[PDB]
């Protein structure tokens, strides 16, 4: 199936803070008006990025699974919510066919829309996010902010999803125009070459 | 392993740290220097991360509660949020500029007066004006026709025992 | 003045010589709080080897 992401999807690529100015920055982002991958379960690329969302009800989306070949012999991230803290790991558990070891990280702590962003820039991960009440992907436009960081240097290439409804995007290298307000919040985004009047 | 032996057959403890480095963020570090703040001098700073000279003092930008610099129009930096204390400073360039020596005739006199340009000359008779601050030069109440321009409407002149007037 | 005209007179007027600058005083250095410092009293202080 599919589905289009109208305006989603623009994260503060960097820690400076402007006020009411226009700023151009190339770096990954999803292209406006893309197609998302609508699903309601297996493993999927990790071409160079991803924008995981969801409308979820009961948090019936837990985590993620990351990794090359996904299972031993290579290294493998995790990230899991079992209803303690979002216990993180780089182990090489035995990665079951269906979920739902010589390790080198650790790491222990419709109405909602958890929103994320996922980067292996430099091999290590890089997390944003933007966790927002709605009530089939709604229009309207918000940003994502940083909050997390781990520096493994794994080598990704593949990952999956344990267990409502989520999508799935690609970043891609584009340059926009991102609208900085006077408190420094990123308030609208123009997408540098979408068509000729955006250009 | 007897405690009345000599030092030869005596136990010993051993620790061997071997340090290993890969391609990797190297996290295990020791605690870097830090010294105390100084404002409202110019300073040779290094925030977490970037480093410069300025004159530091309190601000009133808020930032988000996870930026941390600050930047102009022009891409400067402006404002740094201090690591230890979360309180914004700001950063401007301690004040330089040219010198200009006003002379008169020197046929009439070897006195002059010196216009630094652009400063309040409190950290650098005395005169403060619109342009700089005067250095030399007697003030006077009167007006008269322009002799030797200045800027922003100041004229100073030669004039009675003589001395410089602005 | 004299210098920058080369001359020995100078007729009156404004001239421009010099540069002005105020010097660094002084080096500052911040860094967060350092704390989670290494467990090495765990493997140094530690029970049987
Ligand atoms: C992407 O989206 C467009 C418009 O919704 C659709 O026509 C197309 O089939 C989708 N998939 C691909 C691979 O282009
Ligand atoms: C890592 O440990 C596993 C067993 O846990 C072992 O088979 C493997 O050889 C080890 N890797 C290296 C590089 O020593
Ligand atoms: C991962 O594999 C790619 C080629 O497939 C290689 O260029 C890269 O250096 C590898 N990275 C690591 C961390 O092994
Ligand atoms: C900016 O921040 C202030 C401080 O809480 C807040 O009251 C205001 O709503 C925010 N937005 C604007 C546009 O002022
Ligand atoms: C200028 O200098 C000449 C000699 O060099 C002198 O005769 C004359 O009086 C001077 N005039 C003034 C106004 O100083
Ligand atoms: C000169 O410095 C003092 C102290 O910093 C300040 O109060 C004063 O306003 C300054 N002068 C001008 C013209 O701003």
């Amino acid at each position: 199936a599919y589905t289009n992401s109208f305006t989603r999807g623009v994260y503060y690529p960097d820690k400076v803070f402007r006020s009411s100015v226009l700023h151009s920055t190339q770096d990954l982002f999803l292209p406006f008006f893309s197609n998302v991958t609508w699903f309601h379960n297996p493993v999927l690329p990790f071409n160079d990025g991803v924008y995981f969302a969801s409308t979820e009800k009961s948090n019936i989306i837990r985590g993620w699974i990351f990794g090359t070949t996904l299972d031993s012999k290579t290294q493998s991230l995790l990230i899991v919510n079992n209803a303690t803290n979002v216990v993180i790991k780089v182990c090489e558990f035995q990665f079951c066919n269906d979920p739902f070891n010589n390790c080198t990280f650790e790491y222990v702590s419709f109405k909602n829309l958890r929103e994320f962003v996922f980067k292996n820039i430099d091999g290590y991960f890089k997390i944003y996010s933007k966790h927002t009440p709605i009530n089939d992907l709604p229009q309207g436009f918000s940003a994502l902010e940083p909050l997390v960081d781990l520096p493994i240097g794994i080598n990704i290439t593949r990952f999956q999803t344990l267990l409502a409804a989520y999508y799935v995007g690609y970043l891609q290298p584009r340059t926009f125009l991102l609208k900085y307000n006077e408190n420094g919040t990123i308030t609208d985004a123009v997408d540098c070459a979408l068509d000729p009047l955006s250009e | 392993f007897q405690p009345t032996n000599g030092v030869g057959y005596q136990p010993y403890r051993v620790v061997v740290l071997s340090f290993e480095l890969l391609h990797a963020p190297a996290t295990v570090c020791g605690p870097k220097k830090s010294t105390n703040l100084v404002k409202n001098k110019c300073v040779n700073f290094n925030f977490n991360g970037l480093t410069g000279t300025g004159v530091l003092t309190e601000s009133n930008k808020k930032f988000l509660p996870f930026q941390q610099f600050g930047r102009d129009i022009a891409d400067t930096t402006d404002a740094v949020r201090d690591p230890q204390t979360l309180e914004i400073l700001d950063i401007t360039p301690c004040s330089f500029g040219g010198v200009s020596v006003i002379t008169p005739g020197t046929n009439t006199s070897n006195q002059v007066a010196v216009l630094y340009q652009d400063v309040n000359c409190t950290e650098v008779n005395v005169f403060q004006t619109r342009a700089g601050c005067l250095i030399g030069a007697e003030h006077v109440n009167n007006s008269y026709e322009c002799d030797i321009p200045i800027g922003a409407g100041i004229c100073a002149s030669y004039q009675t025992s003589q001395s410089i007037i602005a | 003045t004299k210098c920058t005209l080369k001359s020995f007179t100078v007729e009156k007027g404004i001239y421009q010589t010099s540069n002005f600058r105020v010097q660094p005083t002084e080096s500052i250095v911040r860094f967060p709080n350092i704390t989670n410092l290494c467990p090495f009293g765990e493997v140094f202080n530690a029970t049987r080897f």
